[PDB]
RNA sequence: GAGGUUCGAAGACGAUCAGAUACCGUCGUAGUUCCGACCAUAAACGAUGCCGACUGGCGAUGCGGCGGCGUUAUUCCCAUGACCCGCCGGGCAGCUUCCGGGAAACCAAAGUCUUUGGGUUCCGGGGGGAGUAUGGUUGCAAAGCUGAAACUUAAAGGAAUUGACG
């Protein structure tokens, strides 16, 4: 109502958080003069409105991470999901759930390959006009 | 690429495309695809031809080996399911990658700090990443894309005929394509399979 | 509008023609 | 459109005839009238008598008297 | 109706070329479409075209190459006196350096290049260029 | 274009289209020219040489160009009877 | 698109084709020699009948016609294969 | 500068179709022109729906419902806020979205 | 001093491409002025055509910003047009230029009839048009000169047509597309496909291709 | 000539308004209703002449045909018939696109046009004066059809742009 922020502090806050994760934390007045250190910010107003995100951002960073942020963590994170798989993501075990005409198609091929093909049903087709 | 003896299409491979459901099109079909395909079944599901699947596949390769930088083919994918697959493939390359937003003429701009003059584009869908497509009218780039039955042929060199709809059909081609262009000169046997499994290309959902 | 003009000339010339046969 | 044929000289002749009392710049010139109308009858210049000379207000947005005659 | 076969056919051929179509066939046929078509033949205006032979009519199909740009028809054939060829080669081609008014004389179907070679005038049909 | 004295004027030869024989612009910019490799015969592997190869912005913006870069590549014997 | 080699058609895509439309103009249509149950002889039935075509015998009725094709009567088999 | 291609107004393939008069102003307009609302509305309303179902001598009931063919001329369609007035490429998107 | 920013860019400062038609060629974007600035150095004198004022419309009176159109060339192939709106005449002008420059393309010239010496005209009877306006080139005997109105003899007489009649109609007044009807004139010479053309491709590398050891910088 | 259900020019009052011989009200004649003659015009409008050729998609639907893979039913099947899935001809239509058009809006056609002519019909040549005067003709008449000039006049106009006021 008074307070909504301005792009001086949501663009600086963003990036003060981006650069010294670990140099913040989760209370005010801590925080509060980190700034004084790691910035450059003139007027003791900005300066202290600065920490406003700085908190608004840990509060939701431990509830989740942001879609689009700056992390360190959280890249080293991402790093570990990717490289963990199954050992053969497509492999699907022995006998794929396979249509009589795709079996044609391996006819052509001149490919020989296990699989029972079954098709059943009537030709309903898609979609109810 | 009409593998006339020995890239040929093999027996384990044509078992992931199987598995996969990469021949599994969609329900419609743009005619400029009825050369790669053979049947509709009941319901109303189009089936690609492996062979020409692959053929195509290994066209892509000669295109993108012929390339004699590797960093300068852009390796594009807006939808997730390329995602990961691309980041992969353009690290197995050593091609430049770009997920999520086409960024506003990385192609156009000589200002905006992503430009690129790359020589080639690859694409998951053109439906989707259907900018960088456009932009590539404005330089001379050739395109490898990865359609489907139901996807329009506006500026493509090269049409891969696949799914490009369950990420894990996706991934495959992403695979097939890095496989054959590291096959194709770099440091594979042509004997031997990967150690790079399929699992690393096809993108996860929120899963732990 | 035009159709009430039309409409005065179709009533006009007709005073035209009643003027005219006394003559 | 046109009628493009091979014996259709006249159509088009007496085509491009007609459509001619419908110029602006002809029915002048070759109906009658302007030699009729014209007081100089057809006549580059004339020779008259001044009956009266006579101041004409030039329109609107030119503001004079012209200082002509009566011939 | 189909009043002339040409006008019918040639556009037809000038009007695949424009969509680079490989090859058309052209529906009525004709002694005399055969017979300006080969002229086109030789200057290479187009490739071998091959008259399917359907009872009635006859069907063509013309091998096309990229090399056409537009072939016309002049509809109704004046007759060119010769003196006039000029004037008409003049306000009919692109250049006095190639372009083909097909034309119609005592001594056959040919080119314009061919009426002067054996100094005789005739029946304008088209052009080619 | 020569002249009397077989003279090459002229101050370039433009490329042409694979496709459809037709001249590709000096800016036409939706233009292409796809290099395609070979292999050596029998294991793999680009070693050698080239198949240019090109198409004009008309081609491409048809829809076609993927059409029309198979029926070339067939016949230039890289692709092979589908 | 580009390259259809029109004189070479495959022969499923003349049949999807309306027969004046076709490379060659043919129709689509036949005759068909029918047997019927009681007697054993053979009538020279065009399946676009237009008539009714009746026995050489008698007493039976063979086809009834409709809008395309006849309607062959119960049971009665035909014979299209020839030129 | 035709607006509406279709013209608002929905004939092709004819001339002159039944015209009516309209619920509102009674002013005349044809059938395929028009705005055409529909209402299925409950007799009782919201609110009494429960007075109702408590004072009913019967058991349970459904209670009916008036199915009003509504059919305004555009000027009141218009007036009377049955539709809007859209953009140029709004014009066009003929779905109708709840 | 350069900063190409282009390889296309950085390919022309290093003596690496020898003539813009090998640029043209390949029908690669020009997007630095200064391109052409190396390569046609001297030579590629620049004509104003007209600095008509455009003005649009607003709460308090109306904003009035200028409209310059350039025309390019160097008596000899090539030639440019642009067209640059701005606040100010000698923005306009300074920041068209650099447009022309860009636009320039070569002009495929031919030959009246006989087939001797140096080519004088235009090779067929080429049109361009411009929304209504249409320009048509018609070849010319030697010594006839431009038979045109001022501003396509403007454009002519720059890009080295030393002979041409032409036929023009539409709004011709409207200097404008009088002369963007008469660029795309001039650029379809060399799109005109004629006999003499009619060689299948020998094919060449590309500059990009070539010079890809260089673009990767050593 | 028959008839008078409503509505309803004209027409009568009540209001509204500075006024309303208007709208908004209340009456109600001609007519709207029928059968018999005339009249011969619309924004009679897709503001797109008719025939004929050619050039892309993609969806739908009316009719007919053809083919198939369905089943609800319908019976032992059938024939059907009703749905489904295709193809084919010709119909009414839709969307989509840098074909190509198109001043523009837009247009599978307004596409094939300085790369100018498939056949043919009509018809416009700045705006008004004027669809007037006059002449002829048809009509019982309203009017219909044919249809000028002197004079005056510099723009009138069309498509899209910002404005700005509803
Ligand atoms: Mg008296
Ligand atoms: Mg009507
Ligand atoms: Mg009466
Ligand atoms: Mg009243
Ligand atoms: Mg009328
Ligand atoms: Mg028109
Ligand atoms: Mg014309
Ligand atoms: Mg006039």
């Amino acid at each position: 109502m008074g307070r909504v922020r301005t792009k001086t502090v949501k663009k600086a806050a963003r990036v003060i958080i981006e650069k010294y994760y670990t140099r913040l934390g989760n209370d005010f007045h801590t925080n509060k003069r980190v700034c004084e250190e790691i910035a450059i910010i003139p007027s003791k107003k900005l300066r202290n409105k600065i920490a406003g995100y700085v908190t608004h951002l840990m509060k939701r960073i431990q509830r989740g991470p942001v879609r689009g942020i700056s992390i360190k963590l959280q890249e080293e994170e991402r790093e570990r999901r990717d490289n963990y798989v199954p050992e053969v993501s497509a492999l699907d075990q022995e006998i794929i759930e396979v249509d009589p005409d795709t079996k044609e198609m391996l006819k052509l091929l001149d490919f020989g390959s296990l699989s029972n093909l079954q098709v059943t049903q009537p030709t309903v087709g898609m979609n109810f006009k | 690429s009409g593998a006339l003896d020995v890239l040929q299409m093999k027996e384990e491979d044509v078992l992931k495309f199987l598995a996969a459901g990469t021949h599994l099109g969609g329900t419609n079909l743009d005619f400029q695809m009825e050369q790669y395909i053979y049947k509709r079944k009941s319901d109303g599901i189009y089936i690609i031809n492996l062979k020409r699947t692959w053929e195509k596949l290994l066209l892509a390769a000669r295109a993108i080996v012929a390339i004699e930088n590797p960093a300068d083919v852009s390796v594009i994918s807006s939808r997730n399911t390329g995602q990961r697959a691309v980041l992969k493939f353009a690290a197995a390359t050593g091609a430049t990658p770009i997920a999520g937003r086409f960024t506003p003429g990385t192609f156009t701009n000589q200002i905006q700090a992503a430009f690129r003059e790359p020589r080639l584009l690859v694409v998951t869908d053109p439906r989707a990443d259907h900018q960088p497509l456009t932009e590539a009218s404005y330089v001379n780039l050739p395109t490898i894309a990865l359609c489907n039955t139901d996807s329009p042929l506006r500026y493509v060199d090269i049409a891969i005929p696949c799914n490009n709809k369950g990420a894990h059909s996706v991934g495959l081609m992403w695979w097939m394509l890095a496989r054959e262009v590291l096959r194709m000169r770099g440091t594979i046997s042509r004997e031997h399979p990967w150690e790079v499994m399929p699992d690393l290309y096809f993108y996860r959902d929120p899963e732990e | 509008r035009a159709k009430w003009r039309k409409k005065r000339m179709r009533r006009l010339k007709r005073k035209r023609r009643k003027m005219r046969q006394r003559s | 459109g046109k009628c493009r044929g091979l014996r259709t000289a006249r159509k088009l002749r007496s085509h491009r005839r007609d459509h001619k009392w419908h110029d602006k710049q002809y029915k002048k010139a070759h109906l009658g009238t302007a030699l009729k109308a014209n007081p100089f009858g057809g006549a580059s210049h004339a020779k008259g008598i001044v009956l009266e000379k006579v101041g004409v207000e030039a329109k609107q947005p030119n503001s004079a008297i012209r200082k002509c005659v009566r011939v | 109706v189909r009043m002339n076969v040409l006008a019918d056919a040639l556009k037809s051929i000038n009007n695949a070329e424009k969509r680079g179509k490989r090859q058309v066939l052209i529906r009525p046929c004709s002694k005399v479409i055969v017979r300006f078509l080969t002229v086109m033949m030789k200057h290479g205006y187009i490739g071998e075209f091959e008259i399917i032979d359907d009872h009635r009519a006859g069907k063509i199909v013309v091998n096309l190459t990229g090399r056409l740009n537009k072939c016309g028809v002049i509809s109704p054939r004046f007759d060119v006196q010769l003196k006039d060829l000029e004037k008409w080669q003049n306000n009919l081609l692109p250049s006095r350096q190639f372009g083909f008014i097909v034309l119609t004389t005592s001594a056959g179907i040919m080119d314009h290049e061919e009426a002067r070679r054996k100094h005789t005038g005739g029946k304008i049909l088209g052009f080619f260029f | 274009m020569q002249n009397d004295a077989g003279e090459f004027v002229d101050l370039y030869v433009p490329r042409k289209c694979s496709a459809s024989n037709r001249i590709i612009g000096a800016k036409d910019h939706a233009s292409i020219q796809m290099n395609v490799a070979e292999v050596d015969k029998v294991t793999g592997r680009f070693n050698g040489q080239f198949k240019t190869y090109a198409i004009c912005g008309a081609i491409r913006r048809m829809g076609e160009s993927d059409d029309s870069i198979l029926r070339l590549a067939k016949a230039d014997g890289i692709v092979s009877k589908n | 698109p580009l390259a259809k080699d029109l004189l070479h058609p495959s022969p499923e895509e003349e049949k999807r084709k309306h027969k004046k439309k076709r490379l060659v103009q043919s129709p689509n249509s036949y005759f068909m020699d029918v047997k019927c149950p009681g007697c054993y002889k053979i009538t020279t039935v065009f399946s676009h009948a237009q008539t009714v075509v009746l026995c050489v015998g008698c007493s039976t009725v063979l086809c009834q016609p409709t809008g395309g094709k006849a309607r062959l009567t119960e049971g009665c088999s035909f014979r299209r294969k020839q030129h | 500068t035709k607006k509406r291609r279709n013209n608002g107004r929905a004939k092709k393939g004819r001339g002159h179709v039944q015209p009516i008069r309209c619920t509102n102003c009674a002013r005349c307009v044809p059938k395929d022109k028009a705005i055409k609302k529909f209402v299925i509305r409950n007799i009782v309303e919201a609110a009494a729906v429960r007075d109702i179902s408590e004072a009913s001598v019967f058991d349970a009931y459904v209670l009916p419902k008036l199915y009003v063919k509504l059919h305004y001329c555009v000027s009141c369609a218009i007036h009377s806020k049955v539709v809007r007035n859209r953009s140029r490429e709004a014009r066009k998107d003929r779905t109708p979205p709840p | 001093e350069w900063m190409p920013v282009t390889k296309l860019g950085r390919l022309v400062k290093d003596m690496k491409i020898k003539s813009l038609e090998e640029i043209y060629l390949f029908s690669l974007p020009i997007k630095e002025s200064e391109i052409i600035d190396f390569f046609l150095g001297a030579s590629l004198k620049d004509e104003v055509l007209k600095i008509m004022p455009v003005q649009k419309q607003t709460r308090a009176g109306q904003r009035t910003r200028f409209k310059a159109f350039v025309a390019i060339g160097d008596y000899n192939g090539h030639v440019g047009l642009g067209v640059k709106c701005s606040k100010e005449v000698a923005t306009a002008i300074r920041g068209a230029i650099i447009l022309a420059k860009l636009s320039i393309v070569p002009v495929r010239r031919g030959y009246w009839g006989n087939k001797i010496g140096k080519p004088h005209t235009v090779p067929c009877k080429v049109t361009g048009r411009c929304g209504s306006v249409l320009v048509r080139l018609i070849p010319a005997p030697r010594g006839t000169g431009i038979v045109s109105a001022p501003v396509p003899k403007k454009l002519l007489m720059m890009a080295g047509i030393d002979d041409c009649y032409t036929s023009a109609r539409g709004c011709t007044a409207t200097l404008g597309n009088f002369a963007k009807a008469t660029f795309d004139a001039i650029s379809k010479t060399y799109s005109y496909l004629t006999p003499d053309l009619w060689k299948e491709t020998v094919f060449t590398k590309s500059p990009y291709q070539e010079f890809t050891d260089h673009l990767v910088k050593t």
